[PDB]
């Protein structure tokens, strides 16, 4: 999920 | 009010909303970097460099057991205590495995990395191959804590076929 916020 | 990690740690299913908005992130955490590799081959799987993400993987990253996640990010102008990631993976609701990662105490200002490995949920014949049938059904939820409060909350879903 965190390559959501790049 | 405030969303802490033993709310999500209980969660049934993919939520069918964000638990915050966008300005709930007060801390100004921002990703710069995010890389999995698969730790059997040493093979890197994704890396991306500088709230939803769609996957499209391969049905062997089913087969995988462990996989490494590396972490760049910088912080605002408060420091950020015990920033922690639950993040829970489910097919069609059914939850697979919740991971929780913890990443500490950042000062202000910074740039941080750490790395974490998933350890896969045993996965059945029956479940790989409805998995790989059915695309996007497999989902995740990330909740990002500062000091037992819930700060950022990204989705994702995923194909394997
Ligand atoms: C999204 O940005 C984080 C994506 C991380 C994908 C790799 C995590 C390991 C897969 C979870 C195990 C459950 C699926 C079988």
């Amino acid at each position: 999920g965190t390559a959501s916020s790049l | 009010q405030p969303i802490g990690p033993e709310d999500v740690l209980g969660l049934q299913r993919i939520t069918g909303d964000y638990l915050c908005s966008p300005e709930e992130n007060i801390y100004k955490i921002d990703f710069v970097r995010f890389k999995i590799r698969d730790m059997d081959s040493g093979t890197v799987l994704f890396e991306i460099k500088k709230r939803f993400v769609r996957y499209q993987f391969t049905p062997a990253f089913l087969r995988l057991r462990q996989v490494g996640a590396t972490v760049e990010f910088t912080v605002g102008d408060k420091p950020v205590n015990n920033f922690r990631m639950i993040e829970r993976h489910y097919f069609r609701n059914q939850l697979l495995k919740s991971f929780d990662f913890h990443f500490g105490f950042c000062i202000p200002s910074s740039k941080n990395t750490c790395e974490h490995i998933y350890d896969f949920p045993p996965l059945s014949e029956e479940l790989i191959s409805e998995m790989i049938r059915h695309p996007y059904e497999t989902q995740s939820d990330s909740f990002y804590f500062v000091d037992d409060r819930l700060v950022m909350h990204n989705k994702a879903d995923y194909s394997y076929s």
